[PDB]
C-alpha cells in the first residue's frame, strides 16, 4: 500500500539527516579531540622546554 | 550515503519479492515496478517472457547486499543508472 | 576485608582501604600485584609502558612527589602509547591532603588516558591536564580539566615525582 | 516460567497504545500479567549500524544466554546438596529470576544512553566473554579438585577390594627391611577365606606355617598379610591370580597412607574454600550476565523499533507474562491490536526463559 510507502520514505528522510549529522559529529569530535591532544602535547613540552630556560 | 537500484523481474514473482526486499531490509524498502511494453525473448529457448521493470531505494552498502542477495534469489538482474 | 598487595608500596594499610572502597565490580575484592615502581624498576616512562603493554587489565597508578604527596588515577585500561584518546567512565584521579579525595568522570567529555612518544597522561580540557609526566616520570604537571573537574593533586601545579608506582588486579 | 517481551509505535506518543493493549491483555481474560517494560531513548544513527547489529545481537543472545546458562549450572555443581535452593541463590539487582525480568532497569552508568548501539553491543560482548574466560579458568579450578576429592572416595568406598589401606595398616603385621624376609598382602570372599587360612601355605615353596595375619574384615572379604622367604613370592603370586585370591601388596608404605590422609583432609577443605568463592563469583557473574542477557534483548527490541518504526520514535517498550492455558488467544489480541503495523509478526516480538533454575 503507497501509504505505508510514504512511511517508509519518510523514516528514510530520518535516517539520511540524522547520519549525515553522525558523520559531521564524528567529524568534529575527532577535530576537538585532535586539538585537544595537538595543543596539549605542544604546550606542555615547549612549556616545560622554556622552564628548563628559566 | 545514498543508494539504490534498477533491475528487471518476471511480474508474478513481484509479491514474494517486495516481502522478501521488506524482511531483509527489515520494515524498510521504497521500491517501484512496471511491466515491460512487450514480453522479451530468451537468448536460449526463444520463449517470450513478460517481464517488469523496478527500483529501489535505501541507504548505504550493507542494504545493496540484502537488496542484490533477494534479486539474486529470485532470479532478478540489476543494472547501473 | 583491606586487600592485600603482592608486596610493599608507596601506601599505607589505611590508604589500600580507602581506595579499595572506590573500586568497580571487575575488580573487587582481588589482591593488587604490581605492574611497575620506580622502587623496584628503571624510572623511565618506556618501562612503565613495556611493563604494562602485556597487560589487558584495569590499574592503578600512585605517586609521591618530592614534597611528599600521594595521589594518582584508577583506570579501566593499562598505560601505553595512544594515538587518540582511550579508557571509560570508572577512571578517576585521587590524593591524600592529607584526607583521602577522589575525582570521578565529569561526563564532560572521553579525555581519559592517553600516552605520548615522550609524556604519559590523563584527562583533556584545552591545554590542561588533570595528571601528565615527562619522558623520565620526573617532572609532571596537575591541574583542574574538565574531564575531572579535579584539584592540584600535587603540592604544586609543577612537580617532581620522588616515586612512581603501576599496580593491576589479579 | 516464561515472559515475552514487545514494542510497537504509539498513536502520537507511547502511552496510548499501551492502554488498549495492557487492557486487552488482562481484561478480555488473564492472557498475561502485562505491564510497560524499562528500555530508555538509547542514541539513535544510521541504518549500516542498526542492520550489523540486527545480525551480530542475534549471535551475541545465543551466545550469552549459553554464558548465563553455564554460570547457573556451575552454581548447580557446587550445590551438589542443596540442589532446590538455586532459585534462593541466583539473582539479579539482588532479586528472583521473574521479579528483575517484571521489574528490569537499564543499567544507565555500566551502558550510557549517548553511547553508540555498537559501543554498548562490544561492552556486553567483551564482558560476558570474559565472564565465559573466567568460566574456563574457574572450571579447571573447581572440576580437577572435585574429581580428585571424588577418587579419594572411591578409595574408602566399597569392601576391602576399594577401601583404603591408610584406615587398615598397622607396623607390627609386618616383617620388612630384611634380606631374605617379605611381607605379601592378599584380599579374599568371606567364604573363600575359609580355605585361604590353609591354602597359601600350598601355593609356593619356602612359605612358613602359621603366618596369614588379617589387616581387617568386612560385609564380603578379608585382606591378610603373609610372611614368607623372598624365593616363595612370585610362585605365591601369580598362583594366588590363578585361583581368584586378589594380590594388594602395601608394604607398611608410610608415604601412601600419609598421602591418602592429608589429600583426604585437603581435598574436602579445599573444596569448601572453592565452594564459598565460587558462589560469590557466580552471583556477581550470574548477575551481570543474565543483566546482559536481558540487555541483549532490550537492544534487540530497541534496534529492530528503530528499524521498523524509523527515527521519530515514539514505540513503547511492553512486557507480559502468558497463561499457558490462553497463549494462542494471547497471540490473537497481540495481532488485533497491531495487524496494521506490517515465528514472524508484524508488532515487535521477543522472549525471556527463567528456567536457568530449572
Amino acid at each position: 500500500s503507497d501509504a505505508d510507502v510514504q512511511k517508509q520514505i519518510k523514516h528514510m528522510m530520518a535516517f539520511i539527516e540524522q547520519e549525515a549529522n553522525e558523520k559531521a559529529e564524528e567529524i568534529d569530535a575527532k577535530a576537538e579531540e585532535e586539538f585537544n591532544i595537538e595543543k596539549g602535547r605542544l604546550v606542555q613540552t615547549q612549556r616545560l622546554k622554556i622552564m628548563e630556560y628559566y | 550515503r545514498l543508494g539504490f537500484v534498477a533491475g528487471v523481474i518476471n511480474r508474478e514473482r513481484i509479491p514474494t519479492f517486495e516481502r522478501m526486499l521488506w524482511r531483509v531490509c527489515r520494515g524498510n524498502v521504497f521500491l517501484r515496478q512496471a511491466e515491460i511494453e512487450n514480453p522479451l525473448e530468451d537468448p536460449v529457448t526463444g520463449d517470450y517472457v513478460h517481464k517488469s521493470v523496478f527500483i529501489i531505494f535505501f541507504q548505504g552498502d550493507q542494504l545493496k547486499n540484502r537488496v542484490k542477495k533477494i534479486c539474486e534469489g529470485f532470479r532478478a538482474s540489476l543494472y547501473p543508472c | 576485608l583491606p586487600i592485600l598487595q603482592s608486596h610493599s608500596a608507596l601506601l599505607e594499610n589505611m590508604h589500600i582501604e580507602q581506595l579499595a572502597r572506590r573500586l568497580p565490580a571487575r575488580v573487587q575484592g582481588y589482591p593488587w600485584r604490581l605492574a611497575y615502581s620506580t622502587l623496584e624498576h628503571g624510572t623511565s616512562l618506556k618501562t612503565l609502558y613495556r611493563k604494562s603493554a602485556s597487560l589487558d587489565s584495569p590499574v592503578l597508578l600512585v605517586i609521591k612527589d618530592m614534597d611528599n604527596q600521594i595521589f594518582g588515577a584508577y583506570a579501566t585500561h593499562p598505560f601505553r602509547f595512544s594515538d587518540h584518546y582511550y579508557g571509560t567512565g570508572e577512571t578517576f584521579l585521587y590524593t591524600f591532603s592529607p584526607n583521602f579525595k577522589v575525582f570521578k568522570w565529569s561526563g564532560e567529555n572521553s579525555y581519559f588516558i592517553n600516552g605520548d612518544i615522550s609524556s604519559l597522561e590523563l584527562g583533556g580540557g584545552g591545554g590542561r591536564f588533570g595528571l601528565w609526566l615527562d619522558a623520565d616520570l620526573y617532572h609532571g604537571r596537575s591541574n583542574s580539566c574538565s574531564t575531572f573537574n579535579n584539584d592540584i593533586l600535587s603540592k604544586k601545579e609543577d612537580f617532581i615525582v620522588q616515586d612512581l608506582e603501576v599496580w593491576t588486579f589479579e | 516460567t516464561e515472559f515475552w517481551l514487545i514494542s510497537a509505535p504509539g498513536e502520537k506518543t507511547c502511552q496510548q497504545t499501551w492502554e488498549k493493549l495492557h487492557a486487552a491483555t488482562t481484561k478480555n481474560n488473564n492472557l498475561a500479567v502485562s505491564s510497560k517494560f524499562n528500555i530508555p531513548d538509547l542514541k539513535v544513527g544510521t541504518l549500516d549500524v542498526l542492520v550489523g547489529l540486527s545480525d551480530e545481537l542475534a549471535k551475541l543472545d545465543a551466545f550469552v544466554e549459553g554464558v548465563v546458562k553455564k554460570v547457573a549450572q556451575y552454581m548447580a555443581d557446587v550445590l551438589e546438596d542443596s540442589k532446590d535452593k538455586v532459585q534462593e541463590n541466583l539473582l539479579a539487582s539482588g532479586v528472583d529470576l521473574v521479579t528483575y525480568i517484571t521489574r528490569f532497569q537499564w543499567d544507565m552508568a555500566k551502558y550510557p544512553i549517548k553511547q553508540s548501539l555498537k559501543n554498548i553491543s562490544e561492552i556486553i560482548a567483551k564482558g560476558v566473554t570474559q565472564i565465559d574466560n573466567d568460566l574456563k579458568s574457574r572450571a579447571s579450578a573447581y572440576n580437577n579438585l572435585k574429581g580428585n576429592l571424588q577418587n579419594l572416595e572411591r578409595k574408602n568406598a566399597g569392601s576391602l577390594l576399594t577401601r583404603s589401606l591408610a584406615e587398615i595398616v598397622k607396623k607390627d603385621d609386618f616383617v620388612l627391611d630384611s634380606e631374605y624376609l617379605v611381607t605379601l598382602l592378599v584380599v579374599v570372599p568371606k567364604l573363600n577365606h575359609n580355605d585361604w587360612i590353609k591354602q597359601y601355605e600350598t601355593l609356593a615353596e619356602m612359605v612358613v606355617p602359621r603366618s596369614s595375619n588379617v589387616l581387617s574384615e568386612d560385609q564380603d572379604s578379608y585382606l591378610c598379610n603373609v610372611t614368607l622367604f623372598k624365593k616363595a613370592v612370585d610362585d605365591f603370586r601369580h598362583k594366588a591370580r590363578e585361583n581368584k585370591f586378589i594380590v594388594r601388596d602395601f608394604q607398611y608404605n608410610e608415604e601412601e597412607m600419609r598421602a591418602d590422609k592429608e589429600e583426604m583432609n585437603r581435598l574436602s577443605t579445599d573444596k569448601k574454600k572453592q565452594f564459598g568463592p565460587l558462589v560469590r563469583w557466580l552471583k556477581v557473574n550470574f548477575s551481570e550476565a543474565f543483566i546482559a542477557w536481558i540487555h541483549i534483548k532490550a537492544l534487540r527490541v530497541f534496534v529492530e523499533s528503530v528499524l521498523r518504526y524509523g527515527l521519530p520514535v515514539n514505540f513503547q517498550a511492553m512486557l507480559l507474562q502468558p497463561n499457558k492455558k490462553s497463549v494462542k488467544k494471547l497471540r490473537e489480541v497481540l495481532h488485533e491490536l497491531y495487524k496494521h503495523l506490517d515465528e514472524y509478526y508484524p508488532y515487535v516480538y521477543y522472549k525471556i526463559d527463567c528456567n536457568l533454575l530449572e
